[PDB]
C-alpha cells in the first residue's frame, strides 16, 4: 500500500526537521554582530562593450582574467578583450535562440546552447584559424538552461526536462544522468574542487549532487518561488540562492540549514543573477528593475548600488582574481565595474 | 535697423511715419536671440545622446544647425552696407544657409511620406541620399545664380539680393515649391490620421481626438516651415499685418522647435533624467 | 509503488548524516573572510597604478 | 609589439564592418509567431504556402522578408523564462471552426495566450479555418446544442460566424493595444499571404502614426 510509504516519507521528513531544529543553537547575525561594517562601496564603470544587435542573455569570464564571451539573441557569440576593448572572434550560430554560454578553463573551447535542445562545442584554436563546430551534444528533451566545463573533455549540462547530464565530448554520449528534480532546472554551480555541484529548479528546491557516484546528497528548501541563480562560496562549504520572491538566501552544507536572508521592503522584483566576491564578504545580485545591489554577506546589509543599465540585467560575473565585475543587460551592452 | 520681413519682399516697401519699423526690428532681435539659445540647446540634445539616433534625428539636427548658423549671420552682418567687400559675402552666406534649411525642411515631408505611405523600411541606407540632396541643392542654386549675376548680392539698404531685376526670385521660388510640396504632404498626413483614428480607439469623445490632431499639426508646422507664406503677401503699408505675422511666427521658430521636439517628448526627458 | 519507495529510500539516505552546529559554521565563514580580506581588490580599493582598467 | 596591436585593431574593425552590414538586414525583418493545435491545420497551411525543438520558415511577400516560428512541442512550457518572443511583430492563431466540442478549449487557450504581460506590444491575427466544413454543418448540426447563450437563427452561416468572432474577441482585456484581425480561410486558399501582409502593414502604420500624435 502506498499509504505506508507516504507515512514513511512523512516520518523521515519529521525526523530531518527535528534534527535541524536540534542543530540550531545560534544565528549568524548574533555571532557576526560586533564585526565592523564594510562601509560604502562606490564602483565606477571602466569599459563599455558595444556591438551586439539584440538582447544579451549570458556571459562567462576567462580564467586568464582578460577574455570573456557573451551570447545574444541575434544569433552570434563574441569574444572580447577587456583590457583593450577589442573583438577577437565572431561566431555565427545555427539557432537564433541562445540562453547559455560557457568558456573552457584552458581557453581552447566554447560551449553554447538554447531552445534547440543541443549543446555545441566550438574549437577556438584550430588549424587555419577558422572557428568551427567540433561536437553537437544531442539527447535532451528540453531547452538547455545551463552548462559548465570540467575539463577539455567533460561538460555538465542542465535542461528544462528536470534532468542534468554529464557528457563525454570525444564520444558524445551521456556518462551520467542526475534525476530527481520536479520542476525545470534553471541554474547550476560547480564546486571549486570539481567533485560536487549544486542545482536549482522551478520547484523552489536546491540539491547537492555527486559527480562521481551520480546521486543526490542533500535537498535545501525555503524559497517561496522559482530559483533563477545559484553560486558557490569561495571555500566551498556554502552557497547562495536567488529567487523570484525578491529574496536571496545563504545555505550551509555541513549544517544542512539556512543561515541568512538578504531582502528589503523596497525590493519587489525577482533576482536574475547572483555572484560572490573573492573573499566572500561581498554578495552581488542582479535584479530586473534595471539595477544591481551589493550586500554584506556577514551582516546582511546593503553596501552599494550599480545603476548604469537602462534595461533588465540578465547576467553577472566576477573575475577570478577579483579585480573587475562585468554585467550584461537587455540593452545590448556590457559594462565593466571596478 | 532692418527687420526679418526683408527676406520675403519682392517689392520695395515704403514706410509711412510711424512705429512699425522700430517694433518690427525689436521683435526680430528678441525672437532671434531666444531662438539662438533654444537652437543651441536642441543641437546639443540631438548630437549628444546615442539613444535618440535614427533617420529623423539627423534631419532634425541638420535643420537646427543650419537655422542657428543662418540666424547668427543675419544678426551679425545685415546692416554692414558701409563695407564694400563684406556685404556681398554676407548676402551669399545668408542665401546658402537659408536654402539649406529649407532643403532639410523638404526632407522632413519626404520622411513623412516614407513613414505613412510606404510603411516598411528599405534594404539600403538613405542617409547618404539625404546628405547629398540637402547640401547639393543649395550649392547648385547659389552657384548658378552667382554665375549669371554676381553684382546683385548687395543692396544700398541691406546685405541682401536685388529686387528691381528679379534676383530675389532665385531665393523665393524654391521656397514656394517646397511649401507646396509640404502642403501636399501635410494634407496626406492629416487624411491618414483622420481615417486611421477611427480604427484604433474607434469610439471616443470627438473633442479629445480634435485636440490630439491639432497638437500634432502644430508640432508638424514648425518643421514643415509653412508659416513663411505670410511674407509673400506683404506688398505695401495696407497689408502690414502680414509682416507682423511673418516676423512673429518665424523669428520664434527655434523656440517652437525646442518646445515641441525637446520638452514635450518623453524620450528626451527620460534621457535627461538618466543624466541625473 | 516504485516511485514512493524510491522517495522513501532517498529520504532515508538524506536523513542520516553528521550535522554540525550552526555557530561552528558561522565562525568558519567569519574566519575565512578575515583571513582572505587583504586579497580582495573590490573590498579594499587599490591604487590606480596597479589597476589594469 | 606594434604589429600585434595593428593586427588586433584590424580584426576588430573587420568584425565591426560585418556587424554593421548585417544590422540593416536585421532592422527590416518581420517575425510572426505561429500557434494552434493539431486539428487547426498548421501542416497543410505551411505546406500549401507556395511562397530540433523550434522550426522556422522563411518567405518573401512583395520584396519583404518574413519569418514564421513554430514552437510546437515546446509550447507546453508554462514558465516565464519561455517568453522570449517579445520582439515579434504579430501572432498568428489557427483554430478549427467546424468542431464545437473543442471550441471552448480553443477559447481558453486564446485567453491564456493573449492575456500575458509580455505580449503587450504585439498584434493578434486570428484565422478561422474549415469554413467549407462549417457550411455543411450549420444546417445538420445546431450550434445552439453547445452554446445556449447566443441569439439568432442557427442555420445561417453568417450569424454563427459573427457569433464565433464575438466569442473570440470578447476574451481580450487589452482593448487599448495593437488591434485584433480575423479572417475566414480554408487552409488551402491561395490568398493567405496577402492578408498577413496587409495586417502587418496596418500594425506598423499604427506604430508610425502613434509617434506623430505626441501620444
Ligand atoms: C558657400 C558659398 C555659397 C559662399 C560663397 C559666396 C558666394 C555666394 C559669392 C557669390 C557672389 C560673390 C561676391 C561677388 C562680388 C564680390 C566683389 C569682389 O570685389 C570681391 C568678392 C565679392 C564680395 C564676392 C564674394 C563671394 C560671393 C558673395
Ligand atoms: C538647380 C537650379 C538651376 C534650380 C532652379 C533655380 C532657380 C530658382 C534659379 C536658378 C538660376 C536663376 C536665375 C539666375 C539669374 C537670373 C537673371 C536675373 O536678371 C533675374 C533672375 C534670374 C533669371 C534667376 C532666376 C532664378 C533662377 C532661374
Amino acid at each position: 500500500e502506498l499509504d505506508q510509504l507516504r507515512q514513511e516519507a512523512e516520518q523521515l521528513k519529521n525526523q530531518i526537521r527535528d534534527a535541524r531544529k536540534a542543530c540550531a543553537d545560534a544565528t549568524l547575525s548574533q555571532i557576526t554582530n560586533n564585526i565592523d561594517p564594510v562601509g560604502r562601496i562606490q564602483m565606477r564603470t571602466r569599459r563599455t562593450l558595444r556591438g551586439h544587435l539584440a538582447k544579451i542573455y549570458a556571459m562567462h569570464w576567462g580564467t586568464d582574467s582578460r577574455l570573456l564571451v557573451s551570447a545574444s539573441q541575434d544569433g552570434k557569440l563574441i569574444i572580447w578583450d577587456s583590457y583593450t576593448t577589442n573583438k577577437v572572434h565572431a561566431i555565427p550560430l545555427r539557432s537564433s535562440w541562445v540562453m547559455t554560454c560557457a568558456y573552457a578553463p584552458s581557453g581552447n573551447y566554447v560551449a553554447c546552447g538554447g531552445l534547440d535542445n543541443i549543446c555545441s562545442i566550438y574549437n577556438l584554436k584550430t588549424r587555419e584559424g577558422n572557428v568551427r563546430v567540433s561536437r553537437e551534444l544531442a539527447g535532451h528533451t528540453g531547452y538547455l538552461s545551463c552548462c559548465r566545463f570540467l575539463d577539455d573533455n567533460q561538460i555538465v549540462t542542465s535542461s528544462g526536462d528536470t534532468t542534468c547530464a554529464l557528457w563525454d565530448i570525444e564520444t558524445g554520449q551521456q556518462t551520467t544522468t542526475f534525476t530527481g528534480h520536479t520542476g525545470d532546472v534553471m541554474s547550476l554551480s560547480l564546486a571549486p574542487d570539481t567533485r560536487l555541484f549544486v542545482s536549482g529548479a522551478c520547484d523552489a528546491s536546491a540539491k547537492l549532487w555527486d559527480v562521481r557516484e551520480g546521486m543526490c546528497r542533500q535537498t535545501f528548501t525555503g524559497h517561496e518561488s522559482d530559483i533563477n541563480a545559484i553560486c558557490f562560496f569561495p571555500n566551498g562549504n556554502a552557497f547562495a540562492t536567488g529567487s523570484d520572491d525578491a529574496t536571496c538566501r545563504l545555505f550551509d552544507l555541513r549544517a544542512d540549514q539556512e543561515l541568512m536572508t538578504y531582502s528589503h521592503d523596497n525590493i519587489i522584483c525577482g533576482i536574475t543573477s547572483v555572484s560572490f566576491s573573492k573573499s566572500g564578504r561581498l554578495l552581488l545580485a542582479g535584479y530586473d528593475d534595471f539595477n544591481c545591489n551589493v550586500w554584506d554577506a556577514l551582516k546582511a546589509d546593503r553596501a552599494g548600488v550599480l545603476a548604469g543599465h537602462d534595461n533588465r540585467v540578465s547576467c553577472l560575473g566576477v573575475t577570478d582574481d577579483g579585480m573587475a565585475v562585468a554585467t550584461g543587460s537587455w540593452d545590448s551592452f556590457l559594462k565593466i565595474w571596478n | 535697423m532692418t527687420n526679418f520681413a526683408i527676406l520675403m519682399a519682392h517689392r520695395e516697401i515704403a514706410y509711412k511715419d510711424g512705429v512699425h519699423e522700430l517694433l518690427l526690428t525689436v521683435i526680430t532681435w528678441v525672437g532671434i536671440v531666444i531662438s539662438l539659445v533654444c537652437l543651441a540647446i536642441c543641437i546639443f540634445t540631438f548630437c549628444f545622446f546615442r539613444g535618440l539616433q535614427s533617420d529623423r534625428n539627423t534631419i532634425h539636427k541638420n535643420l537646427c544647425i543650419n537655422l542657428f548658423i543662418a540666424e547668427f549671420i543675419f544678426l551679425i552682418g545685415i546692416d554692414k552696407t558701409k563695407y564694400a567687400i563684406a556685404c556681398p559675402i554676407f548676402a551669399g552666406l545668408l542665401h546658402f544657409f537659408f536654402l539649406a534649411a529649407f532643403a532639410w525642411m523638404c526632407l522632413e515631408g519626404v520622411q513623412l511620406y516614407l513613414m505613412l505611405v510606404e510603411v516598411f523600411e528599405s534594404e539600403y541606407s538613405r542617409k547618404k541620399y539625404y546628405y547629398v540632396a540637402g547640401y547639393l541643392f543649395p550649392a547648385t542654386v547659389v552657384g548658378v545664380s552667382a554665375a549669371i549675376d554676381y553684382k546683385s548680392y548687395g543692396t544700398e539698404k541691406a546685405c541682401w539680393l536685388h529686387v528691381d531685376n528679379y534676383f530675389i526670385w532665385s531665393f523665393i521660388g524654391p521656397v514656394t515649391f517646397i511649401i507646396l510640396l509640404n502642403i501636399i504632404f501635410l494634407v496626406i498626413t492629416l487624411c491618414k490620421m483622420v481615417k486611421h483614428s477611427n480604427t484604433l480607439k474607434p469610439d471616443s469623445s470627438r473633442l479629445e481626438n480634435i485636440k490630439s490632431w491639432v497638437l500634432g499639426a502644430f508640432a508638424l508646422l514648425c518643421l514643415l516651415g509653412l508659416t513663411w507664406s505670410f511674407g509673400l503677401l506683404f506688398i505695401n503699408e495696407e497689408t502690414i499685418v502680414m509682416a507682423y505675422l511673418f516676423t512673429i511666427f518665424n523669428a520664434f521658430q527655434g523656440v517652437f522647435i525646442f518646445i515641441f521636439h525637446c520638452a514635450l517628448q518623453k524620450k528626451v526627458r527620460k534621457e535627461y533624467g538618466k543624466c541625473f | 509503488i516504485a516511485q514512493a519507495r524510491k522517495l522513501v529510500e532517498q529520504l532515508k539516505m538524506e536523513a542520516n548524516i553528521d550535522r554540525i552546529k550552526v555557530s561552528k559554521a558561522a565562525a568558519d565563514l567569519m574566519a575565512y573572510c578575515e583571513a582572505h580580506a587583504k586579497e580582495d581588490p573590490l573590498l579594499t580599493p587599490v591604487p590606480a597604478s596597479e589597476n589594469p582598467f | 609589439v606594434s604589429a600585434e596591436d595593428k593586427a588586433a585593431a584590424e580584426r576588430s574593425k573587420e568584425i565591426d564592418k560585418c556587424l554593421s552590414r548585417e544590422k540593416t538586414y536585421v532592422k527590416r525583418l518581420v517575425k510572426i509567431l505561429l500557434l494552434g493545435a493539431d486539428n487547426s491545420g498548421k501542416s497543410t497551411f505551411l505546406k500549401q504556402m507556395r511562397i530540433k525543438g523550434i522550426h522556422e520558415y522563411d518567405f518573401e511577400i512583395k520584396n519583404v522578408p518574413f519569418k514564421m516560428v513554430d514552437v510546437g512541442g515546446q509550447r507546453s512550457e508554462r514558465k516565464r523564462w519561455f517568453e522570449c518572443f517579445d520582439s515579434v511583430t504579430s501572432i498568428l492563431f489557427l483554430v478549427d471552426s467546424s468542431d464545437f466540442n473543442r471550441l471552448t478549449e480553443s477559447l481558453n487557450d486564446f485567453e491564456t495566450i493573449v492575456n500575458n504581460r509580455v505580449f503587450s506590444n504585439v498584434s493578434i491575427i486570428l484565422f478561422l479555418n474549415k469554413t467549407d466544413l462549417l457550411e455543411e454543418k450549420v444546417q445538420i448540426v445546431s450550434i445552439k446544442d453547445y452554446f445556449l447563450e447566443f441569439e439568432g437563427d442557427p442555420h445561417c452561416l453568417r450569424d454563427v460566424q459573427k457569433f464565433l468572432v464575438e466569442c473570440f474577441r470578447n476574451k481580450r482585456r487589452d482593448q487599448q493595444q495593437k488591434p485584433l484581425y480575423h479572417h475566414f480561410t480554408t487552409a488551402i486558399n491561395t490568398e493567405n499571404a496577402r492578408l498577413i501582409f496587409r495586417d502587418v502593414k496596418d500594425t506598423i502604420l499604427h506604430d508610425n502614426l502613434k509617434q506623430l500624435m505626441l501620444q
